């Protein structure tokens, strides 16, 4: 089995809503310590490389490695669920064909359980290597976010200099 | 108490120095003391931590320093030093935002930090970058690493975790 929980509902959602927009097939690849997913786009000039470690569940187990694929746009529909503040548990049982996402609010009141329908996703081949960089910045992603918002309203390129 | 004391290099890349000193202390001396070793003079350098030129009469808890950051040493500029800037040319017209190097001490969470080793020049797709950004959802900062050789990291962090996007540069 894999038991996943998370503090809080919206950590997830938040995530997958990061990237359901450049890819939307990606497979989950679940580990011992923590949970990794990698996609390339349709154009293959985009990589998406996700990584949770164990700190960030509040309550993480995986038996053995298991890989689920999903359909990024059926599991946003379902991370509509419940209050968002609520602890969301994944659940597979191993070899699955189905996982189970168990919203529970603090309060033994409501309990919602989805279950979806798994995918079977090709692995694609790539590894990633890492290789220094000629530059490294770092600012408020709110500030990026204009910038490039702003900008794309004149060109299909943007481009960066740095000097 | 907190740490008290930390260490920084400082380099003009072959030749570097390592200190540690409280936070409170202006970095005069850290400077003279490089400089003499230089042979070249106090004044006659140009000092700048992660792109922002800083000047002796300053403290490392007013840059809001780390453990082992670098300070460097070049050549007298031009100047006062290194910038970022983003432009597009489109069938309209053009854009251009050029952001400087800064950190504001009172709130830190809002600076702008930049490792320059080489300069560099590269194009994206805006439609690329424009998912790219969803991530600003998941964290205060982005990381953005560009190689001329490889493609462009961009990185938002999260507690135990990160979400990356590797984006090929456009050619022409």
């Amino acid at each position: 089995m894999l038991e996943a929980k998370f503090e809080e509902a919206s950590l997830f959602k938040r995530i997958i809503d990061g990237f359901k927009d450049c890819v939307q097939l990606v497979n989950f690849q679940c580990k011992e310590d923590g949970i990794i997913a990698q996609a390339v786009d349709d154009s293959r000039v985009l990589l998406v490389s996700l990584e949770i470690g164990v700190e960030a569940f509040q309550e993480y187990r995986c038996d053995h490695p298991v890989t689920l694929g999903m359909d990024l746009t059926s599991l946003s529909k379902i991370l509509r669920c419940g209050n968002n503040t609520d602890t969301l548990t994944l659940i597979a049982d191993n070899t699955p064909d189905s996982i189970i996402l168990l919203f529970e609010d603090t309060k033994k009141d409501r309990i919602a359980e989805y279950s979806l329908k798994l995918m079977d996703i090709d692995a694609d081949f790539l590894k990633i290597e890492e290789l220094q960089y000629d530059s490294t910045l770092s600012l408020p992603s709110s500030e990026f976010s204009k910038i490039v918002r702003d900008l794309s309203q004149l060109s299909d390129s943007i481009n960066i200099m740095i000097t | 108490k907190p740490e008290t004391h930390i260490n920084l290099k400082v380099s003009d890349g072959s030749s570097e120095i390592f200190f540690k000193i409280k936070k409170t202390t202006p970095l005069r001396r850290l400077m003279e003391a490089f400089a003499k070793r230089q042979g070249k003079e106090m004044d006659s350098l140009r000092f700048l931590y992660d792109g922002i030129r800083i000047q002796a009469d300053q403290t490392p808890e007013d840059l809001d320093m780390e453990d082992n950051d670098i300070i460097e040493a070049h050549r007298e500029q031009i100047g006062g030093g290194e910038t970022i800037k983003f432009v597009a040319d489109g069938d309209i017209g053009s854009g251009s935002v050029i952001i400087k190097p800064f950190v504001d001490m009172e709130h830190p969470e809002t600076s702008i930090k930049l490792e320059m080793d080489q300069p560099v020049d590269l194009t994206f797709g805006a439609k690329y970058l424009l998912d790219i950004i969803k991530g600003s959802s998941l964290s205060d900062r982005v990381g953005i690493r560009l190689s001329s050789e490889a493609p462009a990291l961009f990185q938002f962090d999260l507690k135990s975790g990160f979400l990356q996007f590797f984006l090929a540069p456009k050619f022409n």
